[PDB]
RNA sequence: UCGA
């Protein structure tokens, strides 16, 4: 068992797949960096799920993992797993084969705004997720946004600005709340798989 | 035995008359949905069910039962059928 | 045991000679001569009629047999004896009105150690031929089912040895070339919708008939083009699949003795209902004793005498024709039989009943014994009367007179229930006619006829019998429109022509006939609405 | 409860080396006395495995813990010269008389059902004789004889008998939590909830504020419609 | 060929063609299942938009009897063929979709 | 209309052969090859109708 | 007088083939019997 | 599972007392002995 | 020949038979001719048979059925009720379900004892000699493959349980049932058309005990 | 067991061959095992003459 | 022409009071 | 074992997954359809590759898969499987996540000219390819390119004609010739994995 | 040939 804090990764790309991980607590995203220096967000684990699949195939990860929350995750030995191990194994992969698939179709429907909308309430489905006298709020910054919603940083602060004069979002210090949860729905159109 | 069978053969000089009457009215519950039924809340036939009591699915019964309470009339030439069957369409639609 | 003998079915030692070997599926013996005979043994064989015909062993390796000596026991045999039943411990009683009629009450004990148990083979067939469409082909490949629905069937199709098959499932899997048609508009917009292409082959499959069902225990398969197998012209393949089922006796099966007296079970009490001997001992039969004075057959009273005193002295009897053991013999017995009945009890340090003193007093009441003797000696009068005190397993109370229990050989016959128990909601209809068939083998309906008819005419029911003679036979359009009615909570509608009528018409016709339906005003009324008239 | 035995199929085979069908073995296996005793033991297999010129008696099965054979002497089978028995049984705990075809219970594919005989109690019968208390007569004396199988006592049967006698006399006494599927919540959280181990608003309430908010699925946007939930109903 | 008044048993009370089955004439379970079929399609086709209803109704016969072409259904909404194979395609993607979700006419696939 | 009465008479050559859609030529009944019903035969498409 | 062997056990067949019928071709059918073929022969005797 | 016991009583002269579901046979086997003993054992008052 | 084959001469038959050919008149006259075989009488659905058992606990007016007789001839309202309660999608789905043995649930049981409520089935008995050879009666649903017959009913039948079958028929319309439980029902038939005496009356073992 | 068998008339022969109805008359019928020359006039041999 | 089918009792019309009452007014105000 | 014909599908969405299916020959694809008609492909079954995944983790499947040729499968029941067939599928899974996420990468990875070019290259590995005189070949229409390089037939169909104007590539029938390999690979950059 |  290890915690890892926010923006720590837990492995990099290249390195020896010796080791396979389960998410306990907090959020994990799968990314990959691109030769322009764009990084983009490949995919979200979430607590319970299995990741650093690498190590069940092949001989190195093949892409990075990275912290978004303080997170808790356990290690552990993939020749080592029993039957019932295996089939949790299974049943997780094919999830996040559902989840990233149903990722896949998010990143190419709608526009930005739309685009932006649906991922600020699918991360409310998250625990990057929490909730104050102000109302439901998410800690995400622009740049992993943008890194979540194929595009880059200053369109997402300019759109943000935008909900945030038409009074359905505020921002401030990585923190945005989601005041008109409503009007975000009908911008999405359709949710993204949380589960 | 069917509940008031003697009483209801006398309501009738024939007992298929008496079917007849029972037939037709449980077509016309059926047609209308039971809607058009002269028995009271209290006086509807029940069925136990797992869930528990239920209306009585079958019309038959309801037909006999509201001819042992009096309050349908039979008889021959009493109405003409189109304009029964439109003043029954525009008291209980379908 | 003659009968046993000229019938075959048993095996016998040819001559003296010592037992070499003993299997289920074979016996070698060693005779005098040194010659060493194998007897190979018909093992769970289908019969004509579906009974189970196999050889049991019943000697030992290393055992000194003599010429004519039994080695091994044919079907329905016990150690050389013919065996059409079982030996049955009935009462002779009324009970609860189970016994009407000529019904019979039987103990759940029966089924608990397999008395009345038969196995019963049933053999299915199924041929692929060529057609002038292309050859039907027997495989595993099956157009539209699931796995769940393969699962018992083997790589050429064939479902496996030792599988449970029930109704609906598949035997032997077979495809043929689906007859060329048009498919309707529906259709083209369906497979538009679905983007999946009509399949060429049709799912013509083997399956379980309703009712029927068991263990697949062999499997045959002939092609063309083997060594050894040529099938009739056109024919590619023939497989056969043998299903056996162990049948447990149960209500709606037929029982019946030697002497005529024949009933159904109608009710299996649990043990505790059942009716018992002082000791413990519950009976197996209850038999109505009002089918014995009207038949006038008392060969079953004496059977079921002579049955106690051998149930109790542990023996068996043989009484020939005519020439038999008769009343006095059976009293001695009988009284043998009383002193294992009885004074074993005594010995036990338990002496008579309440329950025994007051049946002993209502049956001198009934003249049954002499008054003034001994609880003791009136049972024992009572015991050579062949009747003993029961007590009834329900209230624990005896019964108030005592009654006739013994040993009765009862068999079980080829009626049963499972065989003809049949239902039919919609099914095959005949060509001509375009009424439902005959027969459960066709899924067939029951014939309504003349009688019937002259039935439900004097009931004064009409639209019942209306129902018979139209929707639920040759009325096409009115079965068709009635099916779908109540499949869609309405009422059935009108009925209208049965089919029959146009086919006398048309037959009528061609002899020559005009016949002519007509309206009141004598107007020709069309029955073949817009077909039959240029 | 059940039979396999190996390299046969069903109960209408027959085995090679062996003078008994399938049919009348497991007949004989009717007749076993199993008695557990560990009172939490409801299921154990017994093997068994004999060869050669042997009549196989209930001694020959593999010794278990907890478990006793009443009737070491019942004969199974006569195996020949080459004759090979290797099976397994199940043998379970249970009340009655239950059916081959009503328990349908399979420890593997090849493994054939056996009707369930479970009443221990083979014969119960009795007495009722005359006795006095010097002034009053016609008194009753009452004995009961019990025949059982030896797996449990006849005073053990008795007072189980008791017992549920007893149980069922305290029936005269008394004269005369929802599942969230139904609850109508949302789609999200029907799946997620559901998928998540649980069903009911009972383990709702159950998964405290280090539970709820742990489930992947879960986040602000289902605390929501929950709270809601429990708004409605309190 | 045999006979169809070919004797069965010692009696004469049964013949062989009475044992033979009618396969051409549908049984009332086909026609319940085509009139099913037909309604259970109009109800699907009710959600889709007038126009693009009476242009599948149009191609695939269901009116008139007679399937008509791209080019011929456009004409009778005056408008050119690739359009109309276009909202042609797209209507029968919507009756995919809503098929996937409803699975109404999935156990009419046979 | 209702069916209230059913009448039979002779009938004419003329009525038989106002019944007939056609004259059945040949003793042929259905092709040994095709199957298909034989042209002016018994089972003739022509006469009876489309199979 | 060719039929299906009744072999449900083997008294059955055994008397299937002890069987004397008065029927089938050559002989006697169901309405040409009357009541002096069907009747029980003193000289039955022994033999039927 | 545990049985329903309903009891509908008319005046103090007349009762009925129904019980189910009950497991087969101990319908008989509750109702004999109960319907001895309420003949025989209540105890009462006599001229 | 053609006409009348065996009218006049000797019949004609087919090479290698001496079976007469079948021509119109045949067809026409006779017990399996048209008139008597298929126009005086039919062949039915939604009909069945079994083995009849006593039925002491039964009431004069039902009679044990059968629950996969009751399923077989109930079939399509059965399937309708299927549709009402969630059990299929539709009737289509309910008969792909019903098909297999093993698909069979135990809600449909219940489904059928909705289905059935009130209604009730013809049973028959041949030779039926008088109208009492066919009688109503309520079907109680029991396990077993047996049909269990009120004991009163079985002097009307002449039936008795010495192996004796008989045959069950399901009226279909609000009319024909209205017929079957006012003018067929066994309760209201208690005395004999030909007499005026009682025909449902106690026999046998009821006599004895009385 | 024990088995105890009533009567007092003696039976100077046993029960004939039940299936010699059958078997007999076959063999007459055919003279299989009989050779050709030996043969009766009867059954297949009379047939043929 | 027999029982329900005799063209005695056939013709035979059923009506609740309720409705009976509403075609009588619908009668007498034509 | 199952054959299915071009375009023929091999499950729906929503309808119960009851069965795991194992690709043994063609190239089938994994798709979502949304409301508005738009088809849009999530990922690519290659042969050894499972599908159907959602029979082992759920009631229903999520997706729908397409055949893309003449493909056989193999039917598998999820609850059967030993020690060595889940093993099988853990790692063919993990194969299928590197390759799916790879695909997400290749999505948001430069120009469409340049994902173009890179989904053609990527075909030539699939059974979707074969070879004549002309060069190698692969067999795809415009539309499928559109719902592959997250674009619509169109503009796919616009650069594919400015390939055959610069001697590219080549076309008809549905049937695309790869005549410049280094070309097409220059205007790629970087490659899509096939494996 | 059965069964009732
Ligand atoms: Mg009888």
């Amino acid at each position: 068992m290890k915690r890892f804090a926010r923006k720590e990764t837990i492995y990099l790309r290249g390195e020896e797949a010796r080791t396979l991980y389960r998410l306990e607590e907090g959020l994990v995203r799968v990314v990959e960096l691109l030769p322009d220096g764009r990084l983009i967000t490949l995919r979200h684990v979430l607590p319970g799920d299995y990741f650093g699949e690498e190590a069940l195939e092949g001989k190195a990860y093949r892409y990075t993992a990275e912290a978004m929350t303080e997170a808790v995750v356990q290690g552990l030995e993939p020749r080592a797993m029993d039957h019932e191990a295996l089939h949790r194994v299974a049943r997780n992969l094919a999830r996040q084969m559902r989840r990233v698939q149903a990722y896949e179709a998010h990143l190419q429907t709608g526009e930005l705004r739309a685009r932006i909308a649906r991922y600020l309430l699918f991360l409310a489905d998250t625990p990057l997720s929490a909730r104050d006298r102000q109302g439901i709020y998410v800690t995400v910054s622009h740049e992993e946004i943008a890194d979540a919603t194929a595009s880059i940083r200053e369109s997402v602060s300019k759109v943000l600005a935008d909900l945030r004069r038409e009074g359905l979002i505020a921002t401030a210090y990585r923190r945005v709340y989601l005041l008109d949860l409503a009007a975000l729905e009908r911008e999405a159109g359709s949710a993204l798989e949380a589960a | 035995a069917e509940p008031g069978i003697d009483k209801l053969f006398g309501m009738v000089d024939s007992k298929y008359r008496l079917t007849v009457v029972v037939a037709k009215r449980a077509q016309q519950l059926l047609r209308h949905g039971f809607k058009n039924t002269v028995l009271e809340p209290e006086e509807r036939p029940k069925m136990q069910t797992l869930e528990g009591l239920f209306d009585d699915p079958n019309a038959v019964t309801w037909a006999m039962k509201e001819l042992l309470t009096g309050r349908l009339v039979f008889g021959e030439n009493l109405v003409p059928e189109d304009r029964l069957q439109k003043e029954m369409e525009r008291l209980y639609p379908v | 045991e003659r009968v046993v003998r000229d019938s075959l079915a048993a095996l016998y030692a040819e001559e003296d000679g010592e037992v070499a070997k003993v299997d289920g599926n074979r016996i070698v013996v060693r005779y005098e001569d040194g010659r060493l005979v194998e007897y190979p043994l018909r093992r769970f064989y289908r019969s004509n009629q579906g009974t189970a015909l196999d050889q049991r062993p019943r000697v030992v390796v290393g055992q000194r047999v003599r010429k004519g000596d039994l080695l091994a026991d044919g079907p329905a045999s016990e150690n050389g004896f013919l065996a059409l039943g079982q030996n049955v411990l009935v009462a002779i009683m009324p009970f609860d009105g189970y016994n009407f009629e000529d019904a019979i009450v039987i103990s759940e004990e029966l089924l608990k150690r397999d008395f009345y148990t038969s196995i019963h083979i049933e053999r299915y067939e199924i041929e692929a031929r060529d057609t002038k469409l292309g050859p039907e082909r027997i495989t595993r490949d099956i157009p539209h089912l699931s796995e769940a629905a393969l699962r018992d069937l083997d790589e050429e199709g064939v479902v496996r040895i030792g599988a449970e098959v029930k109704p609906g499932d598949i035997l032997v899997g077979r495809t043929s070339f689906k007859g060329e048609s048009e498919p309707t508009p529906e259709e083209r917009l369906l497979r538009s919708i679905f983007g999946e292409k009509a399949r060429d082959v049709k799912d013509t499959s083997l399956r379980v008939p309703p009712g029927e069902g068991g263990i697949v225990v062999r499997t045959v398969r002939l092609r063309r083009g083997d060594p050894g197998v040529e099938l009739k012209p056109g024919v590619r393949e023939v497989v056969r699949v043998y299903v056996a089922q162990k049948r447990k006796l149960q209500v709606g099966d037929k029982l019946a003795n030697r002497h005529g007296n024949k009933g159904v079970v109608a009710k299996i009490l649990p043990v505790e209902d059942m009716p018992h001997l002082p000791d413990g001992t519950p009976v197996d039969v209850i038999l109505n004793p009002l089918g014995v004075p009207s038949r006038m057959n008392l060969g079953q009273i004496l059977e079921t005498h002579l049955g106690l005193a051998g149930y109790f002295l542990g023996q068996r009897y043989i009484s020939p024709i005519f020439d038999g053991a008769k009343e006095p013999e059976i009293k001695e017995l009988l009284a043998q039989a009383f002193e294992v009945y009885f004074g074993k009890r005594k010995g036990e340090g338990f002496g008579v009943d309440k329950r025994e003193v007051e049946v002993l007093r209502r049956a001198e009441k009934l003249g049954l014994v002499t008054p003034g003797k001994t609880p003791e000696e009136q049972l024992k009068e009572l015991f050579l009367q062949g009747k003993v005190v029961l007590y009834d397993g329900r209230t624990g109370e005896p019964i108030e007179g005592p009654i006739v229990v013994g040993q009765m050989f009862i068999m079980k016959l080829y009626h049963m229930v499972e065989d003809k128990m049949h239902a039919r909601s919609t099914g095959p209809y005949s060509l001509i006619t375009q009424q439902p068939l005959g027969g459960k083998a066709q899924f067939g309906g029951q014939r309504f006829g003349e009688m019937e008819v002259w039935a439900l005419e004097a009931y004064g029911a009409a639209h019942t019998l209306q129902e018979m003679l139209t929707l639920k036979s040759d009325d096409i359009e009115g079965r068709n429109a009635a099916y779908e009615a109540i499949i869609k909570g309405e009422d059935v509608p009108e009925p209208s022509v049965p089919e029959s009528f146009r086919v006398l018409v048309k037959e009528l016709q061609a002899l020559a006939l005009d016949v002519q339906t007509l309206d009141e005003k004598d107007n020709p009324v069309d029955i073949f609405e817009g077909l039959a008239s240029k | 409860t059940s039979v396999y035995i190996e390299d046969v199929l069903h109960e209408f085979s027959t085995i090679p080396g062996v003078k008994e069908d399938v049919v009348e073995i497991i007949l004989n296996l009717k007749e076993l006395v199993v008695r557990f005793l560990n009172p939490s033991l409801q299921t154990v297999t017994l093997l068994l495995k004999a060869e050669g010129p042997k009549e196989v008696k209930a001694r020959d099965f593999l010794p278990v813990a907890d478990v006793e054979i009443m009737n070491p002497d019942l004969h199974i089978a006569t195996l020949e010269e080459g004759g090979r028995l290797n099976m397994e049984v199940r043998v379970d705990r249970g009340v009655g008389y239950v059916p081959a075809e009503k328990h349908g219970i399979k420890d593997r594919i090849n493994a054939i059902p056996v009707d369930a005989v479970f009443s221990p109690v083979r014969r119960v019968a009795f007495q009722v004789e005359d006795t006095r208390l010097g002034q009053r007569t016609d008194l009753d004396k009452l004995t009961l004889r019990i025949w059982t199988d030896g797996s449990v006592t006849p005073l053990e049967a008795l007072n189980q008998a008791v017992e549920i006698l007893r149980e069922h006399l305290t029936y005269f006494s008394n004269p005369q939590d929802l599942p969230l599927e139904e609850l109508g919540l949302s789609t999200r959280v029907l799946h997620s909830l559901k998928e998540e181990g649980i069903e009911s608003v009972r383990a709702l309430l159950a998964l405290n504020l280090k539970d709820l908010k742990n489930i992947p699925g879960i986040g602000e946007r289902s605390l929501e419609e929950i709270k809601e939930a429990l708004e409605k109903k309190g | 060929p045999v006979s169809l008044e070919t004797p069965i048993g010692d009696e004469k009370d049964s013949f062989y063609g009475d044992f033979i089955p009618d396969e051409h004439l549908p049984s009332p379970v086909d026609a319940a299942t085509q009139s099913l079929l037909s309604e259970e399609l109009e109800k699907a086709l009710s959600k889709l938009s007038e126009r693009e209803a009476m242009v599948l109704k149009l191609r695939k016969g269901l009116i008139d009897g007679r399937e008509h072409t791209l080019e011929e259904v456009g004409a009778f909404f005056g408008v050119t063929r690739e359009r109309i194979r276009q909202i042609e395609n797209k209507a029968l993607r919507k009756l995919k979709y809503h098929e996937s979700r409803t699975r109404k006419l999935r156990d009419f696939l046979d | 209309k209702e069916v209230r009465k059913v009448r039979i008479a002779l009938a004419s050559p003329e009525k038989i052969r106002s019944w007939s859609y056609g004259e059945v030529e040949k003793p042929e009944t259905i092709n040994y090859r095709t199957l298909k019903p034989e042209r002016d035969g018994l089972f003739d498409e022509r006469i009876f109708g489309p199979i | 007088l060719s039929q299906f062997k009744d072999e449900t056990n083997p008294l059955s067949s055994l008397r299937h083939k002890r069987r004397i019928s008065a029927l089938g071709p050559g002989g006697l059918t169901r309405e040409r019997a009357g009541f002096d073929v069907r009747d029980v022969h003193r000289t039955h005797y022994g033999r039927i | 599972k545990a049985p329903v016991f309903t009891v509908r009583t008319q005046g103090r002269e007349y009762g009925e007392f129904v019980l189910e579901p009950l497991e087969r046979g101990f319908g008989v086997t509750l109702g004999n002995p109960l319907r001895r003993i309420l003949l025989s054992s209540i105890p009462g008052t006599a001229v | 020949a053609l006409l009348d084959n065996g009218r006049r001469g000797a019949p004609v038959t087919n090479p290698g038979s001496d079976r007469p050919l079948r021509s119109l008149t045949d067809i026409l006259s006779g017990k399996q001719g048209r008139f008597r075989q298929n126009l005086l009488g039919k062949r039915v659905d939604y009909s069945g048979r079994s083995v009849i058992v006593v039925g002491p606990q039964l009431k004069l007016h039902q009679c044990g059925l059968p629950k996969r007789m009751a399923l077989e001839l109930f079939k399509p309202f059965l399937l309708k009720k299927m549709e009402e309660k969630g059990i299929a999608p539709n009737v289509k789905a309910a008969r792909r379900m019903l098909e297999r043995q093993r698909d069979i649930k135990d809600e449909v049981w219940d489904a059928l004892e909705e289905v059935i409520h009130g209604k009730v089935v013809l049973l028959n008995r041949a030779p039926t000699l008088h109208r009492l050879g066919i009688q109503a009666f309520q079907p109680v649903l029991v396990e077993g493959q047996s049909i269990q017959l009120h004991p009163l009913v079985c002097e009307a039948f002449n039936a008795d349980f010495d192996g004796d079958q008989m045959a069950v028929h399901v009226p279909l319309s609000s009319f024909a049932q209205a017929e079957a439980r006012i003018q067929m029902l066994s309760a209201h038939n208690l005395l004999s058309p030909a007499s005026g005496e009682p025909l449902a009356k106690p026999s046998r073992d009821i006599i004895l005990g009385l | 067991m024990e088995i105890k068998r009533f009567g007092r008339i003696r039976e100077v022969i046993p029960l004939p061959p039940l299936t010699e109805i059958q078997v007999e008359s076959y063999r007459r019928a055919l003279q299989a095992d009989v050779p050709p020359e030996k043969r009766e006039n009867v059954g297949i041999q009379a047939a043929f003459r | 022409p027999a029982g329900t089918g005799s063209d005695f009792v056939r013709f035979t019309q059923v009506v609740d009071q309720k409705t009976l009452k509403a075609i009588e007014e619908a009668r007498k105000e034509a």
